[PDB]
């Protein structure tokens, strides 16, 4: 055997197995063959081998999907374009009211007159759809620490003037719409940018810089008014851009083309950010390590109106994020956090979450259960010190 | 099978023990209850004949078509395969489980209602990266790291080994390991060593494998890689050669170069980034690795950073003995003498030097290798070395 | 027969195109230079023929490119 | 103007000068050169590149050259840095005479073009000479003597050397095949004679795609020659015949 | 074609001829070999030649006769080559033009 | 797709070409501005076994072409 992990060890080892053992004797005993024909558990077959199936496919019949082109006259007269079948004249089932209906909205007819019965939903690039957020992440601003002032602009310009509008619309101000967030890497851009997706009340989308490089020509650009068009149906919502430097590069077509499709994406971002057709309610972030990069049109407000530089954090901000990273440990009572933030000069976010996990580390090959400060000292060693060179 | 979580300490612990009791005893219950019932009637009819009536409803001639929108409410849109686009109802006996966009979705004849769904591929690229069992050696051929292997076995085994230890004290494990040092010294045969010898589903790539020549094809190829990482349960990637896709990212270059660097913030993002990463561990390896961005090997991207010398004496000898070992020798095979010489040989140096030689006793009939032959394959191999000699010294 | 607007970012160019739309009653067409390139070879061509043909139709009318750098290299 | 400048003469980033490195590689393509110091003679034995039926015989030779009445030297690399090189060698060695009224010694000699070749790839921005050379001479200090030099400005003592073409392996038979000490000056030649032919591997020695020099000390002075094309053909027709009787 | 024919010998003509030597010394049977350089250097009449000499079958084929039209017609090539192969015990196969796959 | 329907083009005129019995009078001539664009599964003997240059016109042939011509 081994050591002896714990003293219930077997007795838990043993529940389990009977378990498992009780589990497969059900199994058995209850049948639930896997089917290759994608059929419900047969408790699941439920409504299934009849009284719903038997009273679904009666009443409700199979519409077929149709793009409107045309509402031409007052008098409800439809020109539908059915995919790939047809193209015909048609009118309204009386289901629909007349303003339900309007050009460019996919529709459903049936099979026999094609009338119009149900309006649906868009078409939507299955790779713009993903980019909404969905489970909003857990990060809060009391996991952010050392910066303070940096958050604050942050919070007023992306998350304040939505929640109260009414400060900014008494005195007259429309509160800017962009951010670039700028800083050493692993300084604090994108955890705050999950905090601001997490406590946020709207919509809000993920879109990499790297995810609009497209193939074919012409894409990319198709794919920025997409989701524009997308976020301009909801209520209000806030896009978030990575490496935002994948696609912004500077301008400087000469000789032999290189890198213009790039540029035409680009173009078509600046002219949705601020242009003609008006921007409703979207704010808009961006992170990149090199801000120098973007182009000079990008860059000025109207499109990204304010700047926040992060900085590495100062010795109280050290303390404050060592103290942060290291609460869900079991770790000793007493541990001069001073001490430790002293103990690192200048170090970012990410070289003190590490420090937290390599003392974690060293608590674990010593075979101990609670850390200790002779686990950070060696944890900050191990580091700073050795990892100094990278 | 969709158990309870019994969401006490989690640990070894008496609460443990009694919720785990608790659910065992019910299952108790409940099998002999069941067993019961099954002795008093079998069932068997009134279980049968309900596939009847769903053969009933699902006629003859099922139809393959291809979901594109479910309506989130057991609705549809279910494109047939000529292209048409029909608005159908959800059955009742459909595993919704198996819903996604893009399935093969199986529908009614007359009325394209959904009513099954079909089993896919499992090679988008699954065969392709996968490497399997090493067929060169498990731990056994690999000798003289002793430290690098146990941080390794730390890093990516243990974690998945036994999670009490991490889990007891609140810390994740670290989030990916990047082995450098220079060529020949072991770094993708541990990899391959803590593939084959772990439980997850190991994925392998080249950097250059990275360079595509179509525009935005690196960045797709780099998303799927980690696409078809979550969708296999734990998992381990390991992009070897990186350094000919992670450069020091200067900004004054012109031509493909910009694509580079744009798969790399890809690749920057998906290490750590928005959204998170699952349970997937990533290794790398660099022979020249000052040359890495910063945000690629920084601390939440890659914790663990190891580095890699060369055999200084000892070492040697392990390796020699491990490549000789398959090969008649003559006794007078003065191995030490080969290995006292500080010529800083290296690993692959080590393996060429026992090919060649086996080689030329191949090539000269005699069964058996004699010394005089490796030490001349010794000369012949180091015989690749060149450069400008007083230059520099 | 046209106008051309140019001067650096930001130095008012679109907001005078959109203030002509303003206060102008003939039928204006937005446009951004990006929106007419198409992945299909003959698309775009398509695209600007019919938008012509469009504003010809509905009686006099204005089209409006911006960013016309992106096709016009 | 920065824009246009190369930068010659500047640290990589491992501290390796580059144009000095790509120099020391021009060089592995030019004639070969052997050195062969015997005891009572040195040897130079380079080949004769410049094999066209129309081109003319001029001079004593084509790639010795004599610096003063006790020392000549062979080159590699390109011929026109050569004569420039040559001429500061031949300038240096009258300078010499002209204020001690003696010959110079050979490592006198050796390191004074070295130091100018080392300072012209120190500083000035110009690219360095990209030639090799082998040297022979005596001098009352150290006998016969064989030198060796490099783009960078290193020099070397050599009972034998190779630099050029195929120099890793007549440099590896020079190993196999030296006699420390035990060497005349026949023998030498024979064994310049075999060396040269293995690395000359286009074609056999036609006695015309080669050529060798003799230092020695004759009637008290020393006397420089460059073997005819006659000897030159009786030494391989020796050296085909013993290595026939030794197969 | 004195170093190709030396070369092809003791590269091949060892593991069927004598394919003791190397069970005994261990070291592995070399399971093929690659022909390259410029067109029209006799490498199928060296293929042939120790086709013949070793007494052994020469299914051949074409890389890109390969590149068929049918799906798979590839993959079912390369079945089909090797389980003829397998029949015939001595054999040598002579993939022509594998660089165009 | 569409180089994949032309790839198909060129595949079954290479199938029909050697879809012949050596028994049968119908002959095939192609003319193209570069050959060496071609694939070389056209230039494999059994299907198409001849190229015929036609060369710019020398002093001869211009003098031919020119009185024929006038
Ligand atoms: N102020 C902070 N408080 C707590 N954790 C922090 C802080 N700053 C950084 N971190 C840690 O740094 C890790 C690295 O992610 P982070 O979002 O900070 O990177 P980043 O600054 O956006 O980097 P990049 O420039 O590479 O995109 C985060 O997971 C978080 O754990
Ligand atoms: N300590 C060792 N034990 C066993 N084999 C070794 C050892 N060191 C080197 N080798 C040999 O080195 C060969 C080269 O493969 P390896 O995976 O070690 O390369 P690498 O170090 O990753 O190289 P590169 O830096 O070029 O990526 C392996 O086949 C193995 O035979
Ligand atoms: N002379 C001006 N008078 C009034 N507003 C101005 C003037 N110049 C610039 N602006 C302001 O500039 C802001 C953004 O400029 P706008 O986009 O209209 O200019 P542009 O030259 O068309 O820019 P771009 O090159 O980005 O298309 C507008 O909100 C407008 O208020
Ligand atoms: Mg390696
Ligand atoms: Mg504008």
């Amino acid at each position: 055997k081994t050591y002896g992990q714990s003293t219930y060890s077997r007795q838990i080892k043993q529940v389990e197995d009977d378990i498992q053992q009780l589990l497969k004797k059900i199994n058995e005993l209850t049948g639930i063959k896997e089917s290759d024909t994608g059929l419900a558990p047969p408790a699941l077959w439920d409504l299934a081998a009849d009284k719903q199936t038997l009273q679904s496919e009666q009443p409700l019949q199979v519409a077929r999907c149709t793009k409107i082109i045309n509402a031409d006259s007052e008098d409800p007269k439809y020109i539908i374009n059915v995919k790939q079948f047809a193209k015909f004249v048609v009118d309204l089932s009386d289901q629909v009211a007349p303003t339900d209906i309007e050009e460019g909205m996919r529709v459903g007819v049936d099979r026999n007159k094609y009338q119009i019965h149900i309006p649906l939903p868009p078409k939507i690039d299955p790779t713009v759809t993903m980019m909404q957020v969905e489970e909003k992440p857990d990060v809060t601003y009391s996991d952010v620490g050392g910066c303070k002032e940096q958050i604050e602009k942050l919070r007023e310009v992306v998350e304040t003037p939505l929640l109260h509008p009414e400060r900014f619309v008494n005195l007259g101000i429309e509160p800017p719409k962009g951010v670039l967030l700028f800083g050493p890497p692993g300084t604090g851009k994108t955890l705050c940018a999950r905090a601001v997706a997490n406590r946020t009340d709207a919509c809000f989308i993920r879109v990499i810089g790297s995810e609009l490089v497209q193939k074919y020509v012409g894409e990319g650009a198709r794919m920025v008014r997409e989701l524009f068009e997308m976020a301009r149906t909801k209520k209000a919502c806030l896009i978030f851009f990575d490496e935002i430097d994948a696609i912004g590069g500077a301008r400087f077509d000469d000789g032999a083309g290189g890198d213009n499709e790039v540029q035409r994406t680009m173009l078509e971002l600046i002219n949705q950010l601020d242009g003609f057709d008006p921007r409703g309610n979207i704010k808009v972030l961006m992170a990149t390590n090199r801000p120098d990069t973007l182009d000079p049109a990008l860059m000025r407000p109207g499109r990204l109106d304010r700047k926040i530089e992060f900085s590495l954090p100062d010795l109280e901000g050290r303390t404050h994020i060592f103290k942060i990273h290291a609460r869900s440990m079991s770790v000793e009572r007493d541990i001069r956090f001073e001490l430790l933030a002293r103990l690192c000069p200048n170090s970012t976010g990410a070289e003190i979450r590490s420090v937290c996990t390599e003392a974690g580390m060293f608590a674990i090959r010593a075979r101990r259960k609670i850390a200790t400060e002779k686990d950070f000292l060696e944890a900050v060693n191990k580091v700073i010190k050795s990892y100094a060179k990278f | 099978a969709s158990k309870l979580p019994l969401v006490t300490p989690h640990t070894q612990c008496r609460l443990k023990l009694l919720k785990l009791e608790r659910i065992k005893d019910y299952l108790l219950m409940e099998e002999e209850f069941i067993r019961n019932q099954e002795q008093m009637k079998p069932l068997e009819e009134k279980q049968e004949e309900e596939r009847s009536k769903v053969d009933d409803l699902r006629g003859t001639p099922m139809s393959v078509g291809t979901l594109e929108e479910i309506i989130d409410d057991n609705h549809a849109i279910v494109s047939t395969s000529v292209g048409s686009e029909h608005y159908v109802s959800i059955l009742s006996f459909v595993d919704k489980d198996l819903l996604e966009p893009g399935c093969s979705v199986l529908l009614n004849h007359k009325v394209h209602a959904v009513i099954g769904v079909l089993m896919d591929d499992t090679d988008p690229l699954v065969t392709v990266m996968k490497v399997e069992k090493a067929p060169q050696e498990t731990y056994a051929d690999i000798g003289g790291l002793d430290n690098q292997i146990q941080e390794i076995k730390e890093s990516v085994e243990l974690p998945l080994t036994h999670p009490e230890y991490y889990e007891e004290m609140g810390i994740k494990p670290p989030k990916g390991v990047i082995l450098y040092g220079p060529p020949g010294t072991g770094k993708t045969l541990l990899a391959k060593a803590v593939a084959n010898q772990t439980s997850a589903t190991f994925l392998r790539v080249v950097g250059s494998e990275l360079i595509q020549k179509y525009l935005g094809d690196g960045p797709k190829l780099v998303r799927e890689l980690f696409r078809v990482a979550e969708e296999h349960a734990p998992s381990i990637v390991f992009i070897d050669e990186i350094d000919a896709i992670g450069t020091k990212r200067y900004d004054s270059n012109s031509g493909g170069e910009r694509e580079i660097q744009r798969t790399m913030l890809e690749l920057l993002n998906q290490l750590d980034g928005f959204d998170s990463r699952g349970d997937v561990k990533v290794i790398m390896a660099t022979n020249r690795i000052e040359t890495l961005d910063p945000a690629l090997i920084r601390p939440g991207r890659i914790d663990r950073k190891i580095e890699f010398p060369l055999p200084d004496e000892k070492t040697k000898k392990r390796i020699f003995q491990i490549h000789t070992s398959r090969m008649t020798l003559a006794d007078d095979v003065t191995l030490d003498d080969l290995i006292m010489a500080k010529d800083d040989l290296s690993g692959a140096d080590i393996k060429a030097i026992c090919t060649e030689a086996g080689l030329m006793a191949l090539r000269e009939r005699r069964m058996k290798v004699t010394n005089e032959d490796f030490k001349k394959s010794k000369e012949n191999v180091l015989y690749k070395k060149q450069e400008g000699t007083p230059e520099g010294l | 027969k046209g106008v051309l607007m140019y001067g650096p970012p930001g130095t008012g160019k679109t907001l005078l195109a959109r203030a002509c739309a303003a206060q102008t009653k003939a039928t204006f067409l937005k446009l951004a230079g990006p929106q007419l390139v198409q992945m299909f070879i003959g698309d775009g061509a398509k695209l600007v023929r019919d938008a012509f043909a469009l504003a010809k139709e509905k009686a006099p009318s204005i089209i409006f490119i911006d960013e016309l750098d992106a096709i016009g290299t | 103007s920065r824009r246009y400048d190369s930068r010659t003469t500047i640290f990589s980033p491992e501290g390796r000068l580059y144009q000095v490195e790509y120099a020391m590689e021009a060089i592995g393509h030019a004639g070969t050169c052997l050195g062969i110091l015997a005891n009572d003679g040195v040897l130079l034995a380079a080949e004769r590149r410049n094999i066209h039926k129309l081109l003319d015989e001029v001079f004593f030779s084509e790639k010795i050259y004599k610096l003063n009445e006790d020392m000549a030297c062979s080159v590699a690399g390109i011929t026109s840095d050569a004569n420039v090189l040559t001429n500061e060698l031949r300038l240096i060695a009258q300078r010499y005479l002209l204020q001690y009224q003696e010959p110079i010694p050979c490592e006198q000699l050796v390191t004074a073009l070295c130091d100018i070749k080392q300072a012209y790839t120190q500083f000035g921005g110009k690219r360095p000479f990209g030639v090799s050379l082998l040297y022979i001479g005596w001098d009352k200090h150290y006998g016969f003597q064989l030198y060796q030099s490099d783009p960078s400005g290193n020099y070397g003592g050599w009972k034998a050397t190779c630099i050029g073409n195929n120099s890793a392996a007549a440099v590896s038979m020079l190993k196999q095949d030296y006699k420390e000490g035990e060497m005349t000056l026949k023998s030498a030649l024979a064994l310049a004679i075999k060396v040269l032919n293995k690395t000359m591997d286009v074609s056999k020695l036609s006695a015309e795609k080669v050529e060798i020099a003799t230092l020695t000390r004759e009637n008290g002075k020393t006397v420089i020659r460059v073997l005819k094309q006659k000897e030159v053909e009786q030494l391989i027709k020796k050296h085909e015949e013993e290595e026939a009787k030794a197969e | 074609l004195d170093k190709q024919i030396k070369e092809i010998k003791e590269v091949i003509e060892l593991p069927v001829k004598h394919p003791e030597l190397f069970e005994a010394l261990g070291i592995a049977q070399p399971k093929g070999v690659l022909l390259y350089g410029p067109p029209g250097t006799g490498k199928t009449l060296l293929a042939r030649a120790v086709a013949h000499h070793t007494d052994c079958t020469f299914i051949r084929v074409s890389g890109s006769e390969l590149v068929q039209k049918f799906i798979g017609e590839g993959a079912r090539m390369v079945r089909e080559l090797f389980v003829m192969a397998r029949e015939h015990a001595p054999s040598i196969i002579f993939m022509d033009e594998i660089d165009s796959i | 797709g569409a180089d994949r329907e032309v790839q198909r083009i060129l595949l079954e005129l290479l199938n029909q070409m050697d879809g012949f019995d050596q028994n049968v009078n119908v002959k095939v001539i192609m003319a193209t501005n570069r050959a060496d664009t071609l694939d070389p599964a056209l230039l494999r003997p059994g299907r198409l076994d001849r190229k015929i240059e036609f060369p710019l016109p020398d002093r001869r042939q211009k003098r031919l072409i020119f009185s024929t011509i006038t």
